[PDB]
C-alpha cells in the first residue's frame, strides 16, 4: 500500500 | 519527503491588518496542503485543506490559494484571536510541515528596563554564584545581552529566557543568568550586564562591584 | 464531538522502552487510520507513523524507523505509539492525530490532533529546587518602581509553581520559563515589579511548589542597601 492513499475502511 | 519552506518566519502586523504567508514545496505536490494554527501550549487546529477548502467553523476571513510549488494563507482582516504560529503541510508524500510563521503584535518600539540582582549569599555559601539581568517590558523581542566580567566578555557560561508576548501591552521581557563557581567569582570585581537594543541609541550597562551590594 | 486524549508521557532514561497511548471518542475508532506526530524546540513538527484503520499497514518516519511501533487496539478505542532506545533527541511533545475522512481524494492528511503528551528524555534524577533571593536595590528601580525576585535553580524534572505572598500578590508579576542548564537541571526566575515606596513597609515572599520532590519553600526577599 501507499501511506499517503485512503487508510480508513471502505476506501 | 518533500522540504516544505515558508516566509516570512515572523510576521508583526496590527489588529485589522491583511496579512500574507506564502509556502513553498521543493517540488509540486498538486493541491495537496494544509495550513495550520498553533497557539502556544495547544495542539495545531486545522484550518484549510486542500490548498483552499476551508474547514468547518473556520471564520471566512482565512482563505488559501495556490496549487504546485506556491501557496499562500492570507486573512482579510486581522482578529486579536489570529495572533499565533501558522503551520504549511504536504500531505502527497509522507507528511511534512513548513517550520511555521509567527504572527505577532506589532507596537511601538519600546526599550527595556535593565536591572541587576547580584548573587544571593546562601548561594555563595554553597559554592555558586548567579547573576541575573532582567530586561523589562520591550519591543521588538531582539535583543542582545553581553555579560562582562571585569570588562572581558563572557561566552558558555549564560543562559537567557523570554516570555511570552503579553497581551495587555504587547511587549516581552527577558532574563539571563550568568552562573560562575564561587573561587571563579571571588577572582573579579565589577560585573555588569550590557544590552544591546533597538530602543536603545547606545548600548545601557547596569553594574555593580562584588562585595558593595 | 472528535476528540483524542494522549497519555504515558514522562522522565525516561536514554536507551530505555516507553509505551504511549491515544484514546479516541466522538467518532468510530475502528474506521479510522491514525498518526503521531511530535513537535520539539529545534525541530519543529515532525510525522512519525501512521496505521492502517484495521492495525495492518503501518509506516514510519526514518527517524524512528525500526525503533517505534505504532500499533491498535481497536477494541479498546486506543492507539499505541511504543518507543525502544530513546536518545535525547526523542525527547518532545507526541500528538496523535486522526485521517481525514474518505472521499474521492486519492492523498489524505489529517484533521483533528489530540492536546498532546510530553516526552523528556534524560539522564537526570529527581531534585528539589533551592531557591534565592533576587533583592531589590538602586540598581532594581526605575521611577518609582522596583524588580524583585526569586531565582529556582537546579531542580528535575519540570514543572515548579512561584505564587507570591500565598498568592495574595498577583500583579506584576513576570515568571520566566525555565532554562535547561548543561547539568542536566532547570532553572527559572520569578520577578515582580512593587512600588518603592513599598520596600520598607511591605514584606514579600516568593512561595515555590515543586510536586515531584514534595518541596514548598517560602523566602523572603529583602532589600539590600546598595
Amino acid at each position: 500500500a501507499n501511506p499517503n492513499a485512503n487508510p480508513n475502511a471502505n476506501p | 519527503d518533500i522540504q516544505m519552506t515558508q516566509s516570512p518566519s515572523t510576521l508583526s502586523a496590527s489588529v485589522g491588518d491583511r496579512v500574507t504567508i506564502t509556502c513553498r514545496a521543493s517540488q509540486s505536490i498538486a493541491s495537496w496542503l494544509a495550513w495550520y494554527q498553533q497557539k502556544p501550549g495547544k495542539a495545531p487546529k486545522l484550518l484549510i485543506y486542500k490548498a483552499s477548502s476551508l474547514e468547518s467553523g473556520v471564520p471566512s476571513r482565512f482563505s488559501g490559494s495556490g496549487s504546485g510549488t506556491e501557496f499562500t494563507l492570507t486573512i482579510s482582516s486581522l482578529h486579536p484571536d489570529d495572533f499565533a504560529t501558522y503551520f504549511c503541510q504536504q500531505f502527497t508524500s509522507y507528511w511534512t510541515f513548513g517550520q511555521g510563521t509567527k504572527v505577532e503584535i506589532k507596537r511601538t518600539v519600546a526599550a527595556p528596563s535593565v536591572f541587576i540582582f547580584p548573587p544571593s549569599d546562601e548561594q555563595l555559601k554553597s559554592g555558586t554564584a548567579s547573576v541575573v539581568c532582567l530586561l523589562n517590558n520591550f519591543y521588538p523581542r531582539e535583543a542582545k545581552v553581553q555579560w562582562k566580567v571585569d570588562n572581558a566578555l563572557q561566552s558558555g557560561n549564560s543562559q537567557e529566557s523570554v516570555t511570552e508576548q503579553d497581551s495587555k501591552d504587547s511587549t516581552y521581557s527577558l532574563s539571563s543568568t550568568l552562573t560562575l563557581s564561587k573561587a571563579d567569582y571571588e577572582k573579579h570585581k565589577v560585573y555588569a550586564c550590557e544590552v544591546t537594543h533597538q530602543g536603545l541609541s547606545s548600548p545601557v550597562t547596569k553594574s555593580f562591584n562584588r562585595g558593595e551590594c | 464531538q472528535v476528540l483524542l486524549v494522549e497519555s504515558g508521557g514522562g522522565v525516561v532514561q536514554p536507551g530505555t522502552s516507553l509505551r504511549l497511548s491515544c484514546v479516541a471518542s466522538g467518532f468510530s475508532f475502528s474506521t479510522y487510520g491514525m498518526h503521531w506526530v511530535r513537535q520539539s524546540p529545534g525541530k519543529g513538527l515532525e510525522w512519525v507513523a501512521i496505521i492502517w484503520y484495521d492495525g495492518g499497514n503501518k509506516f514510519y518516519a526514518d527517524s524512528v524507523q525500526g525503533r517505534f511501533t505504532v500499533s491498535r487496539d481497536n477494541s479498546k478505542n486506543t492507539l499505541y505509539l511504543q518507543m525502544n532506545s530513546l536518545r535525547a533527541e526523542d525527547t518532545a511533545v507526541y500528538y496523535c492525530a486522526k485521517a481525514y475522512r474518505t472521499s474521492l481524494d486519492k492523498k489524505y492528511g489529517m484533521d483533528v490532533w489530540g492536546q498532546g503528551t510530553t516526552v523528556t528524555v534524560s539522564s537526570a534524577s529527581t531534585k528539589g529546587p533551592s531557591v534565592f533571593p533576587l533583592a531589590p536595590s538602586s540598581k532594581s528601580t526605575s521611577g518609582g518602581t522596583a524588580a524583585l525576585g526569586c531565582l529556582v535553580k537546579d531542580y528535575f524534572p519540570e514543572p515548579v509553581t512561584v505564587s507570591w505572598n500565598s498568592g495574595a500578590l498577583t500583579s506584576g508579576v513576570h515568571t520566566f520559563p525555565a532554562v535547561l542548564q548543561s547539568s542536566g537541571l532547570y532553572s527559572l526566575s520569578s520577578v515582580v515589579t512593587v512600588p518603592s515606596s513599598s520596600l520598607g513597609t511591605q514584606t514579600y515572599i516568593c512561595n515555590v511548589n515543586h510536586k515531584p520532590s514534595n518541596t514548598k519553600v517560602d523566602k523572603k526577599v529583602e532589600p539590600k542597601s546598595c
